[PDB]
């Protein structure tokens, strides 16, 4: 045989990106997974080169980042590609998960592939939280104060988890030094989960936008989907370059250019845009212990979808009622992000409580009821009785 | 190594679908075809029906949520002005 | 919140560095430093700017050497161990008017004037907010507003009560190139100088971005042609079904 | 822990410390304002609190000051009747901090301050 | 024929795309810098120093 | 997930009721025409997900002349989808051709698996 | 060096490289165990082990 | 996946050796054996011949290198004393 | 100073030893520097300034 199939290390390359059989009818939504692999390489490589110039002491952390912007050769390119690249990583990941909801990719036999992806999403959220602390701006200090104080409401162990997380009595110098060391490590755990994610995908292959079997017409990966992947790689890099060079502070907050002061509270404490819907869910529960449980339940409720979908058809292509309620769920997610950036005022308090209910009722009430009705309408529209 | 478990996809030659009989296919080399014959007859009629047979599943949920956000933003603006001062003490109870 | 607690919105002015192909106006930067030395520097520090960064941007090399030699800095101690002083050089940073924070609050009735090295990027509004604050002091506050003693009215400040007074008046500075020094001219020049202090890479970043966008646009348009060429055999494929004979 | 002895504290000026990262707005009281806190009864506020549960000892007034929500700091001696005011929220503080002169009904905290014989230990 | 003199011999089809890219860097950087400075004439420091000579 | 025995039990109850078959049956005809699978040349039983042991049993027992015709309809629908077109209107599936050809094989395999499960977890009495 | 001798930029970049290389070592160990799974281990007699194996 | 290349080891049932015929093996359960007949008849005679039929391949190279290091260490000690001062200028030329 | 307690001296013995040296304090409300006696958090001082 050829050397790409007989060698021990090249046969893994050949069976994944060269000779792997793809369904002939997948569209451009199936290109988001390879863009996420490019984003992870960009975040790791710009991370190492900035870490050669960074100091994690609380007296030196803010001035180290200003030293990178002013004194390091091409240092402003390294930071702006890193900060804007984190926002592009979350946008591609949101579209990748929404493709899986629409086409039914979570269903059997791909449940293990969907469960490993939910773990990856949790680790990415924790990574971006720890890197934002390392700036030690004014939004960095008070955002870490709000989130770490949530864990003291846990019964019997709460007041000792928080001081074990602080290394002291508040957010201080041991907190920033341990948060930078954890920030180095978790992207390497993410890279190992991506390898386990690709092993489960190799077993069954990909789905297709019609929802039915792809075993009857396959084309190989090399020179068809390699060149289709190049179209979205160059479009991604062009839009990212327009943000890095021409508008580099649009997706950030101007309060993060003030150094962290534990005696002055800002007028508004706002997270980054990709964490705003989970911030509005937390502020809609008045009790403090039930608010942090509901905040973590908003991620873990993705695991109930293989059991609450009752349809005998995979995907949303031929279902008009499931199409309508999918886009109700999408614009509800955008509204929750907008409520999370407002003040706690009338009428945004009641609007956030209704939108929180609609988020959880989609997974647990709407999907099993609508998919049961669509099973029966397909039957009685054909059977003569 | 040991043999694996039972899956629903194979490889080239044993892919795992039904048996095929009676289907013929034809194709022409890309080197013998006309170069780039799409922007027209695809932006004429094809790239309008592909979304405007689908536009009503997107814009009815978009119009519901845009009407709800715009109505709540004008009510918050009224409550913190001079004319909406008396209603503001009533609804913060 | 009310409109007074948020602050009045700053309008958009036609700054000559707005746009993807524009640089700073370097004559406006040079006049802006003169407004800093004669007005602002009595109470504000500029701690993140070194003397060497002004060479080739607003002043010549021997002009900056004479400017830094009018301040004295700490030196290494002598052979007995007693401290010394020395005049400044191009490696030093521009010094501030106060030794510590407690002496700064004691000279300004308890208020602390902030460092201005990053003030354009640290406020919502940017150059438009800094310009509207300086030229926006009314002669008296509106009817009903009672300011505490020691504060002043400015509608662009959130809350309306600011601890700094109006400092710019007509013809308080004599310019070198002969520009008339009105209130609007001096506020425009010092805002341009403060934007360079926050973004010194600005002229280089826009030149490097033009090369990157042109190269990445060409690679995007070429990949569409190459993908459509290599897929044309699959896209025009045809199928025909003839039902097979039974009994097999 | 913080140990400052008794005679050094002045009455009209503030000895606010950032002890354990808490701003602690405290005072030498003297007697002239131990009856400036019973005049508003509990008929305006939700907590069963009175001055006997506020302070141990009417000579020395000490209470801790972050913010029932986030933590901003007030301006000194500019209040409604003998107190403080952060312009955070309308946060109007009286003597020893009883809010419900704005939105917040809960009052914050008393630090653990202890005498072992002319020696107060805040902590 | 001009396929077989430019893109057949793939000892230099890897080579010419590796050597045409070397001279491409200096001509491209000279053309953009000249356009960028002419669009912003009268605002650079060299246009300022030419009449702050006094 | 929902079995075809449960779908047929609900659906045959509606079709025998003279008042429920006047309300739901016009709504079901508009639902199928808006689905659009017939414009790609498919019947509904081509759309059933097959990666489960009940559906693999029913596909083995299908007669071979119907198995050859099912394979051609699936292949033709994949080629039409990648060109972002529809079939010509004289090649659409008509309503009198959209019959449940696979449904009796599915219901027979489901009843045999239910009887085996009841005999494997069973009580006795003297 | 990042400069003219061993100085402050040298120590800061050496600690960042020291964090990274043990993760590259862990990936080479996985490639080391894949090549071992193909042929198995040798034995102290030097001859074939295919006749008597224990799990 | 694709099939792999040709190796020299298989798995249980197809390990890849020659065909076996005529060999019988016997074994007894460990639960029916004596506990720990180990330290005597193995420290008596077994753990002496296992290295003293091998000791001469180790101790002849060890004695060569220990004689060489000890001889060079005594010569360096002589050269930096008072008595070896005159030889020290001669050999540092 | 705190490391000597329970090893070689009692707690009030070390408090009296550290109170014979003076350390730098935070400046006053005008910004002028001050001094203060030592405590158990301080380190043992040396005989030379540089
Ligand atoms: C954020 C930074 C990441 C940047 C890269 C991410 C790209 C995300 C875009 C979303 C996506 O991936 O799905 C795209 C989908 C179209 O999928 P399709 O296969 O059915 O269309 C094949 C086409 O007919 C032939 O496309 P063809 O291959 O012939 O030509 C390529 C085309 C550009 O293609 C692309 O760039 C794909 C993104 O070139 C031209 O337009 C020629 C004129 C210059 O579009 C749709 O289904 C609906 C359209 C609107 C979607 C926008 C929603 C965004 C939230
Ligand atoms: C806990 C995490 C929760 C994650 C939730 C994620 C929410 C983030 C929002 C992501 C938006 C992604 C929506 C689209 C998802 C892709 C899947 C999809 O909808 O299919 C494409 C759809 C089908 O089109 P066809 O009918 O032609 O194809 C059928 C197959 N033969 O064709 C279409 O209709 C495409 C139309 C897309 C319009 C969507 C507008 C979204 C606006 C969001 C703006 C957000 C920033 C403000
Ligand atoms: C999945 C990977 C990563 C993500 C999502 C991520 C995210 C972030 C974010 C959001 C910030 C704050 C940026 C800002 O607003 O200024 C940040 C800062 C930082 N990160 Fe990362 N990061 C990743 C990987 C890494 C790695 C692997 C390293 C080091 C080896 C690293 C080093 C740094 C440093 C030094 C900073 C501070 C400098 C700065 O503010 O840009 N990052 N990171
Ligand atoms: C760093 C993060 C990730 C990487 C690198 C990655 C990579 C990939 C790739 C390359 C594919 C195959 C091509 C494709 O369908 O796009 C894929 C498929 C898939 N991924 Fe991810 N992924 C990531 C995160 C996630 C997340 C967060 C989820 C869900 C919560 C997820 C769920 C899935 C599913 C269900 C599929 C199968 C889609 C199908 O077959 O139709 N992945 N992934
Ligand atoms: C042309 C001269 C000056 C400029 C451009 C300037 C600029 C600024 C800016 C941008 C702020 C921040 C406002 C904000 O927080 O939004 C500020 C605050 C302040 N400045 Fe000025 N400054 C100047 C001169 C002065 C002078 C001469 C004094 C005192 C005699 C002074 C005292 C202060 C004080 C006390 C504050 C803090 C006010 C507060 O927080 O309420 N400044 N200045
Ligand atoms: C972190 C470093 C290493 C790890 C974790 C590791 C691990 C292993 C393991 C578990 C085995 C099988 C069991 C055994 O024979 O002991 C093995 C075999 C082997 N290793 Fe390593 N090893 C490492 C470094 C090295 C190095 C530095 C070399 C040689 C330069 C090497 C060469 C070999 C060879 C030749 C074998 C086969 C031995 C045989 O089959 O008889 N390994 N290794
Ligand atoms: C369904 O068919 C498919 C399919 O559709 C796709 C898209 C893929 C696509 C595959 C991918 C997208 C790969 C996934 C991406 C990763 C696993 C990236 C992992 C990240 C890393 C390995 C990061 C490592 C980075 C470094 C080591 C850089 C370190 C920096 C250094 C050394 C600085 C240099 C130091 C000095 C001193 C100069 C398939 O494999 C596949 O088959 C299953
Ligand atoms: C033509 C290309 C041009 C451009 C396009 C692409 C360019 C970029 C190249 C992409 C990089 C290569 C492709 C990705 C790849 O190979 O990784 C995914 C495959 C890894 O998964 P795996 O092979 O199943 O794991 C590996 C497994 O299959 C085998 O098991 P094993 O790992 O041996 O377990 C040993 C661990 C022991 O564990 C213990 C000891 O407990
Ligand atoms: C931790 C995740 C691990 C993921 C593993 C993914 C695989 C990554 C490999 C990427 C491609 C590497 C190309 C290897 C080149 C061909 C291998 C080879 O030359 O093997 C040998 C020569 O041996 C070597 O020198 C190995 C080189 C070390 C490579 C370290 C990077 C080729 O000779 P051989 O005939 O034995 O090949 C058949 C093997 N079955
Ligand atoms: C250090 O501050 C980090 C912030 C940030 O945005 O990081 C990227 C932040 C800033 C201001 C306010 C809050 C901030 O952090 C966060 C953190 C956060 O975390 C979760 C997200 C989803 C589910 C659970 C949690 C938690 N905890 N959800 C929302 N905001």
């Amino acid at each position: 045989m050829a050397f790409r199939k007989s060698n021990v290390y090249l046969s893994l390359v050949n069976s994944y990106i060269i000779d792997s059989p793809q369904p002939s009818s997948i569209n451009y939504w199936w290109n988001m997974g390879s863009l996420l692999g490019l984003c992870l390489v960009i975040q790791i490589v710009t991370g190492i080169f900035m870490a050669m110039h960074y100091s994690s002491n609380i007296e030196l952390a803010f001035s180290s980042v200003e030293h990178i912007m002013r004194d390091v050769h091409n240092g402003y390119i390294l930071r702006y590609l890193h900060a804007n690249g984190a926002s592009f990583f979350f946008m591609v990941m949101f579209m990748h998960m929404a493709k899986g909801l629409y086409y039914g990719s979570y269903r059997s036999p791909r449940v293990t592939l969907w469960n490993v992806g939910v773990i990856i999403f949790i680790l990415t959220i924790a990574t971006a939280f720890l890197g934002y602390c390392c700036v030690y701006g004014q939004m960095s200090h008070w955002g870490a104060t709000v989130i770490t104080n949530l864990f003291s409401a846990i019964p019997f162990v709460g007041n000792d988890i928080v001081s074990w997380l602080w290394g002291g009595f508040s957010v201080s110098n041991p907190t920033i030094q341990r948060f930078f060391a954890l920030h180095y490590l978790v992207p390497f755990i993410i890279a190992a989960m991506v390898i386990m994610h690709l092993m489960a995908l190799h077993i069954h292959g990909s789905s297709n936008p019609l929802g039915i079997t792809g075993n009857l017409d396959r084309i190989p990966m090399h020179s068809y989907f390699i060149f289709k992947d190049l179209v979205t790689v160059f479009l991604f890099m062009l839009i990212l370059a327009l943000f890095v060079f021409y508008s580099p502070n649009t997706l950030g907050h101007p309060d993060n250019y003030i150094p962290g002061n534990p005696l002055v509270t800002p007028a508004s404490i706002v997270p980054e845009w990709y964490l705003l819907p989970f911030y509005a869910i937390l502020r809609s529960i008045p009790d403090k212990l039930l608010g942090v449980i509901t905040m973590f339940a908003a991620i873990l409720v993705l695991l109930v979808l293989p059991f609450t979908d009752r349809s005998v058809v995979r995907g949303n292509t031929f279902k008009v009622l499931s199409k309508f309620f999918f886009f109700i769920f999408v614009f509800n997610f955008v509204l929750l992000g907008q409520i999370g950036a407002c003040h706690v005022e009338v009428p945004y308090v009641l609007m956030g409580q209704i939108a929180t209910f609609i988020y959880f009722a989609y997974f647990l009430i709407i999907v099993p009821v609508i998919s049961t009705i669509e099973n029966v309408l397909f039957y009685i529209g054909r059977v003569n009785k | 190594g040991p043999p694996s478990g039972k899956t629903y996809m194979g490889w080239w030659g044993h892919m795992g679908g039904p048996k095929q009989k009676g289907i013929t296919s034809y194709a022409v080399s890309p080197y013998a075809q006309k170069p780039l014959q799409g922007i027209f007859h695809n932006a004429v009629f094809n790239s309008f029906r592909r979304f405007k047979s689908q536009f009503l599943y997107v814009l009815i949920p978009a119009g519901i949520y845009w009407y709800w956000w715009k109505n709540g933003n004008e009510y918050n603006e009224f409550l913190y002005s001079k004319a909406g001062r008396e209603e503001l003490e009533r609804v913060n109870v | 919140m009310t409109a007074a607690e948020h602050g009045l919105h700053a309008p958009a002015y036609a700054w000559s560095h707005n746009g993807p192909f524009e640089t700073f106006d370097h004559a406006s930067i040079r006049r802006g430093y003169q407004v800093y030395r004669e007005v602002c520097a009595a109470c504000h520090s500029l701690d993140r700017v070194a003397w060497r960064t002004l060479v080739g941007v607003s002043h010549t090399n021997e002009e900056v050497r004479n400017m830094a030699e009018e301040f004295e800095y700490d030196d290494e101690p002598d052979e007995q161990g007693n401290p010394k002083k020395r005049p400044g050089k191009l490696s030093d940073y521009i010094p501030g008017p106060y030794p510590n924070e407690q002496a700064a609050r004691a000279a300004n009735q308890g208020a602390l004037p902030p460092d201005l090295s990053l003030i354009v990027k640290a406020r919502h509004g940017g150059c438009d907010y800094i310009f509207s604050l300086l030229t926006g002091y009314p002669d008296e506050p509106p009817a009903g507003v009672a300011l505490p003693p020691g504060s002043n009215y400015n509608p662009y400040f959130p809350g309306g009560s600011i601890a700094m007074a109006r400092v710019l008046f007509d013809d308080m500075v004599e310019y070198e190139d002969g520009t008339p020094a009105t209130t609007s001219q001096m506020a425009k020049d010092v805002t341009t100088f403060l934007n360079w202090c926050a973004e010194p890479e600005h002229d280089e970043r826009k030149r490097l971005g033009l090369k990157t966008v042109i190269i990445l646009s060409s690679l995007y348009l070429l990949s569409i042609w190459v993908k459509k060429f290599k897929w044309a055999g699959i896209k025009t494929r045809k199928f025909v079904f003839n039902p097979p004979k039974p009994r097999k | 822990k913080v140990e400052v002895n008794l005679a050094a504290i002045p009455l009209g000026k503030n000895v606010v410390v950032k002890w354990q990262g808490k701003p602690v707005f405290i005072r030498h009281r003297t007697p002239h304002e131990i009856q400036e806190a019973n005049s508003v009864d509990m008929s305006a506020l939700k907590d069963p609190q009175t001055d006997a549960d506020r302070v141990k000892d009417p000579q020395w007034l000490i209470m801790l000051g972050i913010c029932t929500h986030l933590g901003c700091v007030p301006i000194g001696e500019a209040g409604d009747f003998g107190g403080w005011f952060c312009p955070c929220h309308g946060s109007h503080y009286d003597i020893s901090g009883r809010i419900r002169k704005g939105p917040a009904p809960l009052n914050l905290e008393i630090p653990a301050y202890e005498f072992d014989g002319d020696k107060v230990i805040v902590g | 024929s001009l396929y077989k003199t430019f893109f057949k011999r793939n000892a230099v089809f890897v080579g010419t795309i590796f050597a045409g890219a070397f001279v491409f860097q200096t001509v491209f950087d000279t053309a953009i810098t000249s356009w960028y400075e002419n669009h912003n004439k009268g605002k650079l420091w060299k246009d300022v120093k030419a009449r702050i000579a006094a | 997930p929902q079995s075809f025995t449960s779908i047929a039990r609900i659906g045959d109850y509606i079709l025998k009721s003279p008042v429920l078959s006047k309300l739901c049956v016009p709504v079901a005809n508009q639902f199928i025409n808006l689905a659009g699978y017939k414009k790609l040349g498919l019947k509904f039983d081509d759309l059933i997900a097959e990666e489960n042991p009940i559906m693999q049993t029913a596909l083995r027992r299908l007669p071979e002349d119907e198995s050859y015709a099912r394979a051609y309809r699936i292949i033709r629908a994949h080629q039409t989808e990648l060109t972002h077109h529809l079939l010509p209107r004289n090649e659409w599936i008509k309503a009198q051709e959209d019959v449940p050809y696979l449904l009796p094989y599915i219901l027979e395999a489901e009843a045999a698996a239910k009887e085996k499960d009841e005999l494997d977890n069973i009580e006795v009495s003297k």
